[PDB]
């Protein structure tokens, strides 16, 4: 029922402070904030040859929060000029119950990455800046990340355009596209 | 010509009163909210920084002057207002005069639209509460004086002021629609998209039956601000019939009461002991009220 | 904040280069010692104003798209002026006792 | 309407003014002439192209001396308050009224802590005296 409209973005490891203050000035919201988290990629496809993603992204800086987990794959061939996405499926989780649920019905583990920036959001948007680092489960690419993603139900892809003016907005920093 | 720029540069350099030219506006914008540049200025104190409100945001004050900004008319309240609140004799008769009973140029010639721009949303929010008000009580609606009765003796009549319990409940009122305001902006710390509340979703781990899905929002506006002055016509009352208690019996044992200093929005707490006069080991009987606002004792 | 002092330092120094190179095309002109250097000055401060022209023109164009840093921290202004409202209730009642306990005494 | 070629125009706007400037600046230093080439009409023709030559000099400057004034004014009204990318006065601001406020209520919850201790002695007085 549900879609989504994530565009990927990439800027240089040093080019911040034009991403930072343009985002909190331009139009995100009142008194920013950051977060922490780490993903856990998973697949359980024997015969079907079809491994279905489930990202347990846990924010280890979280009081407990649940593991917000999500499922995406498939692009949907839109071609309407937008970012280019699939449907979306949230799932929230329990305590130690992602990895639990994994064992019991059987997964593995394809790899794990965590995640560390700062966040936004916007009015039916939501863009955030992120560092992925690669080291063991105690604890990188050297380039930033700006997650400029829209969910929502199907509609009639008006906020393909909107999204579209935002990153034309952000223009001299960074320039979105999709991705393959 | 080249001296009588550097003059003029000097003078402009050494007095930083007169330097109206991107100087004061420099200090303003420092000072006060966004501007839409659109041809000199724009952008009022409209509270569209907290969101969800109605629009009637526009260009305030774009002039050179003679320590030289332009103040000038907004679009156009452009006079002091505040909400009033009393209860004295109700009656039918409205329409009367809202008597109103009253360092930089731009302040205070801002403030003042501020003000009433708040005090527009709130007779808003209050028309749009008592439109769908619940059969609790009467609910009377005139222009401005939207007085109402929710038990009797105990009549209010919180009433919009103009230049066209009678104070804190009054900021209290205030505190509480800037505090909807800053509700309509809540950080998940979110990594897909979950883009909502922490509570709406804290139902998932822990599936409350029907508390927390009731909790987690409920309604506000008229209903709050009457429970305040209920509970202070009703603590009014206590006090008033505990002094009267304690100055009719007089060769009786005298009364001795000890209020709290933790009085909570709704509820209080009010201790009060027998102690016949010049004994303390006969406080035999020693009682605890609570004075809640909805309800009795 | 730097960016504005720049560029007055800028707008002066441009005036001050204006001043120079009419004094010493003057100074040249009237007849015929240090005119080769004060023409020499001029021409490069000229070239210095016109390159921090160019240089603060050619600056990172921060938004130009709509009206930037919307929101002026309004609610911390609304808080400090229920403060100062809050201070100003209780020196007024406390005006009030005081009246009361000076009718007492 | 374009607020980014708008700029762009006004900054090629100001280069090319301050070039004219700089080159008719150039041209009546090169133009001097010292030596009496006037030989039709010295005495008209030399002090017409002269006075000619002089007051477009004057016209040139302070019409440079205007177009250079009018760029850093405009300059420096886009960069006070139009787009500066320093959004830190904002917290500022933040930190200064919240410290403001964080005092006030700290004096407030003082005050009303020694007046509740002052109303609990003075209520252990009035209570227990009556005649």
């Amino acid at each position: 029922n549900m879609m989504e409209y994530l565009l990927q973005g990439s800027v240089l490891d040093h080019s911040l402070e034009s991403l930072i203050h343009r985002l909190r000035g331009l139009c995100d919201n009142m008194e920013p904030e950051t977060f922490l988290d780490h993903e856990m990629v998973f697949l359980l496809k024997g015969q079907q040859a079809s491994p279905f993603v489930l990202r347990a992204r846990r924010s280890m800086d979280r009081a407990g929060a649940p593991w917000h987990l999500r499922y995406l794959g498939q692009p949907e061939m839109g071609d309407k000029n937008r970012h280019a996405l699939v449907r979306n499926c949230v799932d929230i989780a329990t305590s130690e119950n992602l990895t639990d649920f994994l064992m019991e019905m059987g997964f593995r583990m394809d790899h794990e990455f965590v995640a560390k920036g700062h966040l936004f959001r916007k009015g039916i948007m939501k863009v955030v800046v992120y560092k992925i680092f690669r080291i063991l489960v105690p604890g990188l690419s050297l380039s930033y990340l700006v997650e400029l993603s829209v969910v929502a139900p199907a509609g009639q892809d008006m906020v393909s355009d909107d999204m579209r003016n935002f990153a034309e907005q952000l223009k001299p920093l960074v320039h979105l596209e999709k991705i393959d | 010509g080249a001296e009588r720029l550097t003059k003029s540069v000097a003078e402009n350099q050494e007095n930083k009163l007169q330097r109206d030219f991107n100087s004061e506006l420099l200090r303003l914008r420092q000072h006060w909210k966004l501007r839409k540049v659109g041809d000199k200025i724009l952008g009022d104190l409209s509270y569209r920084s907290a969101g969800s409100l109605f629009p009637h945001h526009g260009t305030f004050e774009v002039i050179k002057n003679t320590d030289l900004d332009k103040k000038i008319p907004e679009d156009d309240l452009e006079g002091s207002a505040y909400i009033k609140v009393s209860i004295q004799k109700q009656a039918p008769d409205i329409g009367d005069l809202g008597t109103v009973n009253l360092s930089p140029h731009w302040q205070t010639k801002l403030e003042a639209a501020q003000n009433v721009l708040l005090c527009k949303e709130i007779f808003a929010q209050l028309s749009r509460e008592a439109v769908q008000i619940k059969s609790q009580i009467p609910h009377i609606v005139v222009k401005n004086q939207i007085i109402s009765q929710p038990f009797p003796s105990l009549q209010l009549s919180i009433s919009l002021c103009h230049s066209s319990d009678h104070l804190y409940v009054l900021e209290h009122n205030l505190h509480l629609l800037i505090r909807e305001f800053h509700k309509q902006t809540v950080m998940p710390h979110p990594a897909s998209a979950p883009f909502g509340h922490k509570r709406m979703r804290l139902s998932g781990p822990q599936a409350f039956d029907k508390n927390e899905i009731n909790s987690i929002q409920s309604t506000e506006g008229l209903l709050e601000k009457i429970i305040k002055q209920a509970k202070h016509i009703f603590l009014r009352s206590r006090t008033a019939a505990t002094i009267d208690s304690l100055a009719s019996r007089i060769e009786d044992p005298q009364i001795q009461a000890h209020w709290s200093n933790i009085n909570d929005v709704y509820e209080s707490s009010v201790k009060v002991l027998i102690t016949s006069q010049g004994y303390e080991q006969i406080c035999k009987s020693i009682q605890l009220q609570l004075n809640i606002g909805v309800e009795q004792v | 904040n730097e960016r504005l002092r720049a560029l007055e330092d800028i707008e002066r120094e441009i005036g001050a280069i204006l001043q120079n190179a009419g004094t010493a095309i003057l100074e040249l002109s009237k007849e015929k010692r240090l005119l080769d250097r004060q023409a020499a000055a001029f021409t490069t401060s000229v070239q210095h104003v016109e390159a921090e022209l160019s240089a603060q023109i050619r600056y990172l164009t921060q938004v130009a798209t709509g009206q930037p840093h919307e929101g002026s921290s309004y609610s911390s202004r609304k808080d400090c002026q229920m403060a100062l409202k809050r201070v100003d209730y209780a020196r007024l009642k406390i005006s009030d006792v005081a009246r009361t306990c000076e009718q007492m005494l | 309407q374009s607020k980014e070629t708008l700029l762009q125009s006004y900054n090629k706007r100001l280069k090319d003014d301050i070039k004219s400037i700089m080159d008719n600046f150039t041209e009546i230093i090169k133009t001097a002439k010292i030596e009496d080439e006037t030989q039709v009409s010295r005495a008209t023709q030399g002090e017409q192209d002269n006075y000619e030559m002089h007051v477009r000099a004057a016209n040139i400057v302070r019409a440079g001396e205007s177009l250079m004034k009018l760029v850093s004014d405009l300059k420096q009204f886009l960069i006070l308050n139009d787009f500066p990318s320093v959004n830190e006065a904002i917290d500022q601001r933040n930190q200064q009224l919240r410290a403001l406020q964080e005092e006030c209520d700290r004096k407030l919850i003082t005050l009303r802590d020694e007046v509740s201790i002052d109303l609990y002695e003075l209520e252990e007085e009035y209570y227990s005296s009556s005649s």
